[PDB]
């Protein structure tokens, strides 16, 4: 009982590192998402930098993406 | 009266009336979807789509007194729909407690109870009664005997009022009487040969009938005053009337009036009476009582034009041949058409909209172009008339009367 | 009691109550209600039992609010000295708590009764 | 160590050793509930998209977030001070969140921070009756849901219809389990946003926020009238 | 199976049933000379065992009760020199695993009466369960309570009770353990 | 926050050094933390004031 | 020709239309208002406006929480007792001082539309307060309200 | 023409296609939206009928 | 209509009413409703109660 003591305790620590480590960490969002629009020309269309803004830079990745 | 139709992939599972005395009557009815339908009978159209917050509804049920409202849904859940705010207006009150299987009839006490048989064999009873300790947990589960190499599925269930049981009928063709308080089987009868979709009861509960797949529609009876006095159904009669199923079953029953009405999967209706089942008459309906009609033919070309669901077909005379026919899909649901005497323009019409179609005779077929008006397409049809080959009158769903190609007026009747 | 949330019908307690005799022959559970908080601590409990029918209900009721961040279900059964007799101990018992297992014989019972549970929250 | 703006004023990306995402200070110098602080002279507050809702939509990208730092903003689920302790950061000392919840349990630490900020005036009254707050507050500019109730397009209209001014922004979070298991997310968030475009909300977007929550949504829509 | 008495209760003719416990929860009562089906009594769980109460009325006449107990812990009473309808449902106060239940005291199916004038109302009811519990009730108050408590819960033997017996005075319980 | 911890914990509550270095080593634990201080505890004597 | 009772606090206002009654629960649409509409439509008849008394917030504030037959709308209905004029309450449910005595009450499916204009406009120019003294205000009652229901 | 006319009017017909990592949905309109009930799921309809045309129960 | 077979039970309650179709009724003698049992596919011959009345013995010319 005291070795089992022993490697509970050992797994808690790794428990709470575990925790307050991926507490301050950020993961990149993988998430469906979706835009409503008006008839059929703007579902047609590109959806021309309606929150891209840059092609290139600020489009692909949505942690922040910008607006200068 | 009237005939209230739904367009494509619709369909209507349950429905219940609502009459509060000295109010307007209402109509609820389910489909094979997440929401209710109340219709307004003026329009034919629904008034109110409401949205039930818990997945597909498999049944419906009424509360007595009517201020409330069951859906059973296909998640275990059991929904109360606060109906008494007016005729239109529907609140969400209080999701019963879950369970695992999907409740597939309901029933109601009185204001007070719920009982719901689900796709699992069993029979659960729910309290609905508002201000109590147990509001809305589920005090019993029965369990009716199972089939031996099929999974069972309790289809119908009803209260008796004047005796304090359930009656329930199931997959297996057993039909069953519990007793309400002790939540107990009294007697188990071995009627059917296949799954008792429906079931029903008179008003003073001597008698119960009952139906499914196997087509028969069973009569079980409590007239006697020592079946009164003993609580003893017996299995009194059977009649086969019915040519593939029975899905839905009623009776009514008053002075002047006492017969118990059923349909099924053959489409024609079936009436017989109450209180004399066995002994008396029945009247099978004719499939179709044309009061509006699908089919209207023209005298010049010797055409007939005909509508079912969404597509128009024409056929001339000759034999017969069929010449042009319109399945208009950006359609979903169809209703009354009139063509133009000298056969030259068709105008279809449904209570959302309407569309005319100029035709021309190109030999062994023809040729079909819409000609555009907003105003038509944006109008309600009932009926469309033609005064002249150019001039028609349009009557509206909402008591319009319009002559295009513009208002009649029309005096107002004591309510 | 009132504040005794999800309480489970008969049907659903004499199915957890099946699955806490079996889990006790498989020695897949702790008794009692400082083992239960100690399982809810490390994270190694499946569900949580609890009886509504201790006489202070406040020596349970903490344990939902420690279920709730570990997102872990929980229920209540009516009576302690059948969930004592389903544990499988001389003395009624307050609160149970199903231990994980991956090896488990029982491990799609667990799982069912979980499920049953966690439909009414 | 170097902040970088978000696309919502009073939302930053604090770079260097830790690319996380935060937020200012409306308390001065403490934190709330052991979220990390940054200093850059300057107090920070790290937002956890794990932790909090509106911080994995943001997460995942919205873009006209009505959550905005010249508002007024009714949040109807937070139940704690652990995501309107963010919006009383980002929204500043210039405006006013009205945090409404029912079950008083944890409406004991939802007061204790309403304490020390001014910004967060809490009710402690259920969501579907706002009548029964009609003479504490009106005329908000965004609402925020996030009550897991089956009925929240019908207790998001009711407040909406009584609370929300013309144009203004509606963002709610759904889940889907709350409404109806065993079917996927897809049909029931089709069907939450079709029941909730049936009242006056122009839907605009949705997003699922997977790495954060299973079978979650973020719809938000603009207020039609 | 179990062997009892009924009366006809229109004529003052007795004869004997027995009694099979089925599979959903039915008791298939039958008549033990011409094997007849008289009737049946389901009760809604996994039916476990069931015992015999007989109850005098008056001169010559008694009435038959049957007891029969989920797994669970709830048990139904049911009159069947009637039709076979419940007269009382209670429930086992704790108890979860059911095995045995038996009266005693009076005429039980093991001290039957030899002459109908020497039926007696049973005073004992004793549930005894899989993990050795017994449960004691006393028949001559725990009739009107519906959650009824037990005078005393036995637990000296710690596994499954197999019988549970009681001596035809009605002072001893046997319990017992195969 | 000290309601939510079990009985254990509120034993051994003020004696954490002496318990993780038991603990971190394979030792005997203490048995009285902050604890020892109760009445009661004062008026048991021996092993039984662990008790 | 109408009143309409709007809430602050312990502060209640029957606050008069600048058109008919019918004009006021018929229509609604007419405002849309920037300011300017609803300045011009609104006027400040009776303010029953307390203080930051805890007791008389309190009560007015339980008082809106239920039926809202307060002491505060008896003080309406003295204050507007012309004709037995036409009221517009915010609530359905206060239905007895809605209609108990001499005033014809209407709240339904535009009186909410015409609350969103007074309430989106209360500070503007009902008051001769500032938005800063109505938030105080109302963070006041609503910690007063919040520690009474929810017990310390 | 004859192995692709229900390809085109399908792509046609159907809406909310893919934009690299999004999907641009339409709205629908309350036309329909008030005309008409929504339709059954064929899942449950499905089911239901082809429960009271198992196999078991022989039909003919 | 032609009837070959009638029974009557101890208490005179119910009546066995077996006809030359093969059907056999149960009348029930204080108020005349009937009962109908349809298994004999050639004649009733033959009807028999029990002594409580809750058992119909019935044969005819199937040999059963």
């Amino acid at each position: 009982t005291q070795d089992s003591n022993y490697v509970r305790t050992l797994r808690q620590i790794e428990l709470k590192k575990l925790e307050k480590g991926a507490k301050q960490l950020m993961f990149k969002s993988s998430g469906n998402h979706t835009i409503f629009v008006d008839s059929r020309e703007k579902m047609n269309e590109f959806t021309p930098e309606k929150f891209f803004n840059t092609t290139s830079e600020m489009v692909n990745r949505s942690e922040n993406r910008l607006t200068k | 009266e009237m005939v209230i139709e739904g367009g494509k992939d619709r369909s209507i599972e349950g429905l219940c009336w609502s009459n509060v005395n000295g109010e307007s009557l209402r109509l609820f009815s389910i489909g094979g979807s997440t929401v209710v339908t109340e219709w307004d009978l003026a329009t034919g159209l629904p008034l109110r789509n409401y949205d039930c917050n818990s997945g597909v509804i498999w049944s419906i049920s009424i509360n007595d007194s009517q201020d409330k409202l069951s859906v059973g849904c296909d998640n275990g859940t059991v929904v109360l729909i606060d109906i008494s705010g007016g005729p239109g207006v529907l609140e969400h009150d209080t999701i019963l407690m879950r369970q695992e299987a999907r409740v597939l009839t309901l029933a109601w006490k009185k204001d007070d109870f719920v009982i719901g048989g689900c796709s699992d064999g069993r029979i659960r009873i729910w309290s609905a009664q508002k201000n109590d300790e147990n509001m809305g947990r589920l005090l019993h589960t029965m369990k009716v005997d199972k089939a031996k190499k099929e999974s069972t599925l309790v289809w119908s269930v009803i209260y008796l009022p004047r005796t304090d049981q359930i009656a329930s009928g199931d997959s297996t063709g057993s039909i069953k009487f519990w007793d309400f308080q002790f939540a107990t089987l009294n007697q188990s009868f071995k009627a059917h040969d296949a799954d008792v979709l429906c079931l029903t009861t008179d008003t003073d509960n001597n008698y119960v009938f009952s139906a499914g797949v196997d087509r028969k529609i069973f009569q079980f009876s409590q007239n006697t005053n020592k079946s009164q006095k003993n609580n003893r159904w017996v299995n009194s009669s059977n009649r086969l009337l019915h040519g593939n199923d029975i899905r839905a079953i009623c009776a009514y029953q008053s002075k002047g009036a006492d017969f118990l009405v059923s349909g099924g999967v053959e489409k024609t209706l079936v009436i017989n009476s109450l209180t004399s089942f066995s002994n008396g008459n029945y009247r099978k309906m004719p499939t179709v009582e044309p009061y509006s009609k699908n089919v209207l033919v023209n005298k010049e070309q010797r055409l007939v034009v005909s509508w079912s669901e969404s597509t128009v077909k024409i056929w001339t005379m000759g034999n017969y041949k069929l010449v042009c026919k319109l399945t208009l899909k950006d359609d979903q649901n169809i209703s009354t058409c009139s063509l133009s005497p000298d056969g030259q323009v068709l105008v279809v019409g449904r209570p959302s909209t309407t569309k005319v179609f100029h035709l021309q005779p190109v030999g062994n077929k023809l040729k079909v172009t819409k000609l555009d008006n907003d105003l038509l397409l944006r109008t309600s049809t009932k009926l469309v008339k033609f005064i002249d080959n150019s001039k028609i009158v349009i009557c509206s769903c909402e008591d319009d009367v319009f002559i295009v190609d513009q208002e009649v007026e029309l005096l107002e009747v004591t309510s | 009691n009132p504040k005794a949330f999800p309480l489970a019908d008969a049907a659903l307690t004499q199915q957890i109550l099946d699955v806490v005799q079996q889990a006790a022959n498989l020695r897949q559970l702790k008794k009692g209600a400082n083992e239960a908080t100690k399982t809810l601590n490390r994270g190694i409990s499946e569900f949580i039992i609890m009886a509504a029918d201790c006489e202070p209900i406040e020596i349970l009721l903490h344990l939902p609010l420690l279920c709730e961040d570990k997102n872990v279900p929980y229920v209540f059964v009516p009576s302690r000295v059948a969930l004592g007799r389903a544990c499988g101990v001389s003395r009624p018992v307050i609160a149970a708590s199903i231990t994980t297992n991956d090896a488990s014989a029982i491990k799609t019972q667990i799982y069912a009764v979980k499920d049953k549970i966690e439909t009414l929250l | 160590v170097v902040i970088e703006p978000h696309r919502h004023a009073g939302v930053y990306i604090a770079r260097g050793k830790e690319d996380l995402l935060v937020t200012k200070n409306m308390a001065p110098g403490e934190s709330v509930y052991g979220e990390k602080r940054i200093s850059v002279k300057v107090e920070y507050r790290v937002w956890n998209p794990f932790r909090s809702k509106l911080a994995a939509g943001i997460m995942g990208g919205l873009d006209e977030l009505f959550i905005a730092p010249g508002k007024k903003v009714l949040y109807l689920g937070a139940a704690s001070g652990t995501s309107v302790s963010h919006v009383s950061d980002v929204v500043g000392p210039e405006g006013v969140v009205y945090a409404v919840e029912f079950s008083h349990r944890p409406g004991r630490e939802l007061i204790s921070m309403a304490k020390k900020r001014p910004n967060i005036i809490p009710i402690i009254e259920d969501a579907r009756h706002p009548q029964k707050y009609r003479m504490l507050i009106g005329m908000v500019d965004c609402v925020f849901a996030d009550v897991a109730q089956p009925d929240q397009a019908r207790i998001i209209a009711l407040n909406s219809h009584m609370f929300l001014k013309d144009q203004g922004g509606v963002v709610i979070s759904i889940k889907a389990n709350c409404i109806d298991s065993t079917v996927d997310a897809e049909t029931v968030f089709a069907r939450e946003v079709q029941k909730l475009r049936e009242e006056r909300i122009k839907p605009l977007e949705q997003l699922t926020l997977e790495p954060y929550e299973r079978d979650h949504c973020i719809v938000v829509g603009r207020y039609m009238r | 199976f179990k062997v009892a008495h009924l009366q006809n209760s229109q004529t003052n003719s007795v004869h004997g049933i027995v009694l099979l416990q089925g599979n959903n929860g039915w008791i298939n009562i039958l008549h033990s000379t011409s094997g007849l089906w008289l009737m049946g009594c389901k009760i809604e769980g996994v039916i476990t065992d069931f015992c015999i109460d007989y109850q005098p009325i008056s001169r010559g006449k008694f009435r038959t009760i049957l007891i029969a107990v989920n797994a669970y812990g709830e048990v139904w009473e049911f009159d069947l020199n009637k039709n076979g309808h419940v007269i009382r449902r209670w429930k086992d106060q704790g108890g979860v695993g059911i095995t045995k239940i038996q009266v005693g005291g009076g005429t039980t199916t093991t001290c039957p009466a030899l002459q109908i004038s020497k039926i007696k109302q049973n005073r004992w009811l004793a549930v005894g369960s899989e993990s050795g519990f017994v449960n004691l009730y006393d028949r001559n108050n725990a009739m009107t309570s519906s959650t009824p408590t037990p005078v005393a819960a036995l637990d000296q033997l710690t596994t499954t009770i197999s019988n549970l017996q009681f001596s035809p005075d009605g002072q001893i319980l046997c319990m017992a353990s195969r | 926050s000290l309601a939510k911890s079990p009985a254990s914990t509120i034993q051994i509550l003020g004696a954490e050094k002496a318990l993780f270095r038991a603990l971190k080593t394979k030792h005997d634990t203490p048995k009285y933390g902050l604890l020892y201080h109760a009445s009661l505890v004062g008026q048991a004597t021996g092993k039984n004031k662990g008790k | 020709y109408v009143l309409t009772e709007t809430s602050a606090g312990y502060a209640l206002l029957k606050a008069s239309d600048k058109k008919i009654y019918k004009s006021s629960s018929l229509i609604q649409d007419l405002d849309s208002s920037d300011k300017v509409l609803k300045e011009f439509k609104i006027a400040a008849f009776s303010k029953f406006n307390s203080a930051a008394n805890a007791l008389e917030e309190a009560n007015s504030i339980i008082e809106g929480k239920v039926s809202s037959q307060l002491e505060k709308l008896l003080e309406e209905i003295k204050k507007d007792k012309k004709s037995t004029l036409i009221v517009s309450e915010t609530k359905l449910a206060n239905a007895i001082n809605k209609l108990g005595l001499n005033f014809n009450v209407v709240s339904d499916a535009v009186t909410l539309d015409i609350y969103r204009a007074i309430k989106e406009y209360l500070p503007e120019l009902l008051p001769g307060m500032s938005d800063n003294d109505l938030s105080k205000m109302s963070l006041g009652l609503a910690h007063s309200i919040g520690r009474h229901k929810l017990k310390f | 023409i004859k192995t692709k006319k229900r390809k085109t009017l399908k792509n046609l017909r159907k809406d909310s296609v893919k934009r690299g990592k999004f999907r641009v949905q339409l709205l629908s309109t309350t036309q329909d939206s008030k005309t008409l009930p929504p339709k059954k799921e064929s899942s449950i309809i499905r089911s239901k009928d082809r429960w009271l045309n198992r196999k078991a129960l022989n039909k003919g | 209509r032609y009837v070959s077979s009638m029974a009557i039970d101890n208490m005179g309650q119910q009546l066995a009413v077996g006809f030359a179709s093969g059907v056999i009724s149960i009348v029930s003698l204080a108020d005349l409703q009937i009962r109908l049992l349809k298994w004999h596919i050639d004649s009733v011959l033959s009807l028999s109660f029990s002594h409580d009345g809750s058992y119909l013995l019935s044969g005819g010319w199937e040999k059963v």
